[PDB]
């Protein structure tokens, strides 16, 4: 009863986020297919999606929910079309600022994939479901990147034909979608709590430095564009990608695993690791060496990722699973309007149009600030 | 827009050449021009670029340093200004234009220049 909903959404699920395209982007943005200046994508292009994706967002949570989770997943299965009919054909500055628009749809209609589950299956199988449905996501963009440098390697596949297998993986995962059974209820149409002190403070670090995670994400295939211009010399996006999404999952597994009390080794061990992410982006600013800037993207995700996991853990150990999503849900917008208001300033074009390879001693100096505020507030 | 370019020619080594593009005709939605290069038996090879709107530049890595593209909206007219030529440069130069709007197509260049002729020899 629970087998056919789950293995319709993990088929989704895994063909919609293997993508072999999405390592070589800016090589392929700013190559002979699409050329384009490097301070057009991080100035011009990129700042709409974190634009787009902030209007997008409550309304989105709130129809996801008003109208079935299915409807909205559907959604998602044709931006993530358009996206790449755009992404393969349309040509210019304004083209690629609406390709950044839909993949705000793309990123901001997420919510539903793992809403839906919640409403189709029993309360017991949720958990265990829940993983297998997280799990799948990682192992696709963990074997599509493993699948693109193994081809612009070892067969020197274009770029272009790598957003051909992303058109061709993405057309799938808007088949299956079509097959999802309808849901008949949801959480809060058809179906305070921060004055806690422990949830208040523990959604702060986690949106203060979700914010900066995306920053860094965002503006770090254009960092290593500039220390190794990918038509000079050999990239290794693929393989540096795959190896950092799968260092993150050992860290997020290895966090639930050892038995520790993250209330005498909560806090401490949250500076701890913040010191180590802005210790690893300076790194990747102030070296002249491309292997060691990759280096320090690995240390960076396989370190957030191990306190995003403590974060999380201990703000969901009292919230029930309706009020999961609307805990979530608040402080994935807080995150936005944070990594927003530095865009604006640090990124725009109409702010201080700051190149990249100063961006990030912005951004390694800002994961050195939460940690000296979240250790300087320990006051005496 | 009806790109034509003018100021080629044969220069000796060490010797200047500025090329102007005279953009005209639909020129009220351009946002970048550059110029392009095709040596005798090879392909087109980029130059340089200058945003319209705004002034950033970018050259190709061989040309820096010597080449300089410079807008001159006033007149819609673009220039090249290209020092200390060397035999190996001779080829002909092109303009192209990304006018504007949500396009599909396979350059980001849609108009295009006659070319002009630059010989650099003695
Ligand atoms: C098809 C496409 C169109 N526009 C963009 N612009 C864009 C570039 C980087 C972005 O990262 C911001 C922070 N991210 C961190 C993870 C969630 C968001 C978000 C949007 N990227 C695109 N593909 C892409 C290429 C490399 C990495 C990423 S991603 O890290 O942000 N998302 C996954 C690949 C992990 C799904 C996405």
């Amino acid at each position: 009863s629970w087998i056919y909903p789950t293995v319709i959404l993990c088929l989704f699920g895994f063909f919609s986020m293997m993508r072999p395209s999405e390592p070589f982007l800016i090589p392929y943005l700013s190559g002979p297919d699409k050329q384009l200046t490097s301070a057009e994508i991080t100035n011009e292009i990129f700042p709409v999606w974190t634009y787009s994706y902030l209007v997008l967002l409550l309304p989105v949570f709130v129809l996801t929910d008003y109208v079935r989770y299915k409807p909205v997943i559907i959604l998602q299965g044709i931006s993530f079309i358009i996206t790449w009919l755009l992404l393969l054909f349309g040509q210019g500055v304004k083209t690629m600022q609406v390709v950044e628009f839909f993949y705000g749809m793309v990123t901001a209609a997420e919510v539903a994939y793992y809403a839906y589950i919640y409403s189709v299956v029993s309360p017991e199988h949720y958990q265990r479901v829940s993983g297998y449905c997280r799990s799948v996501t990682l192992a696709a963009y963990t074997a599509g990147s493993v699948l693109a440098q193994l081809l612009v390697s070892l067969a020197q596949m274009s770029y272009f034909y790598l957003n051909v297998i992303s058109l061709a993986s993405v057309s799938v995962a808007f088949l299956f979608s079509l097959f999802l059974p309808m849901p008949k209820k949801s959480m809060f149409f058809h179906a305070e709590c921060y004055s806690s002190k422990r949830l208040f403070y523990w959604s702060l670090w986690w949106a203060f430095a979700t914010a900066g995670f995306n920053q860094v994400l965002n503006y770090v295939q254009i960092l290593w564009d500039y220390k190794a211009p990918s038509q000079d010399s050999s990239i290794y996006n693929g393989a540096v990608e795959a190896i950092a999404t799968f260092g993150g999952a050992v860290a997020a597994f290895a966090v639930g695993y050892v038995k520790v009390n993250w209330d005498l080794l909560g806090e401490l061990a949250l500076v701890v690791f913040s010191v180590v992410n802005a210790g690893s982006l300076f790194l990747m600013h102030y070296t002249a060496n491309i292997w060691a800037c990759y280096a320090g993207y690995l240390i960076f995700k396989s370190s957030y990722m191990l306190l995003i996991t403590i974060a999380v853990f201990q703000i969901a150990v009292n919230l029930n699973v309706e009020r999961y999503a609307l805990v979530f849900g608040i402080n994935t917008f807080i995150a936005l309007v944070i990594q927003t208001i530095m865009t604006v300033i640090v990124v725009d074009q109409r702010g201080l149009n700051l190149p990249v390879s100063i961006q990030f001693l912005v951004y390694g100096s800002y994961f050195a600030v939460i940690a000296g505020i979240f250790l300087m507030r320990s006051m005496y | 827009v009806q790109l034509v370019e003018s100021g080629g020619g044969l220069v000796q080594p060490g010797d200047s050449l500025r090329l102007s593009c005279a953009a005209s005709g639909r020129t009220f939605s351009i946002n970048a021009m550059a110029w392009f290069r095709q040596a005798p038996g090879k392909e087109r090879e980029y130059v340089a670029q200058i945003s319209w709107t705004g002034g950033n530049t970018y050259y190709a890595e061989s040309v820096k340093g010597r080449f300089t593209i410079s807008r001159d909206n006033a007149k819609n007219t673009v220039y090249l200004q290209m020092i200390s030529l060397k035999p190996e440069d001779t080829a002909v130069y092109y303009c192209a234009a990304d006018s504007g709007g949500i396009r599909l197509g396979a350059s980001r260049w849609n108009y295009w220049g006659q070319g002009t002729q630059v010989t650099v020899s003695s």
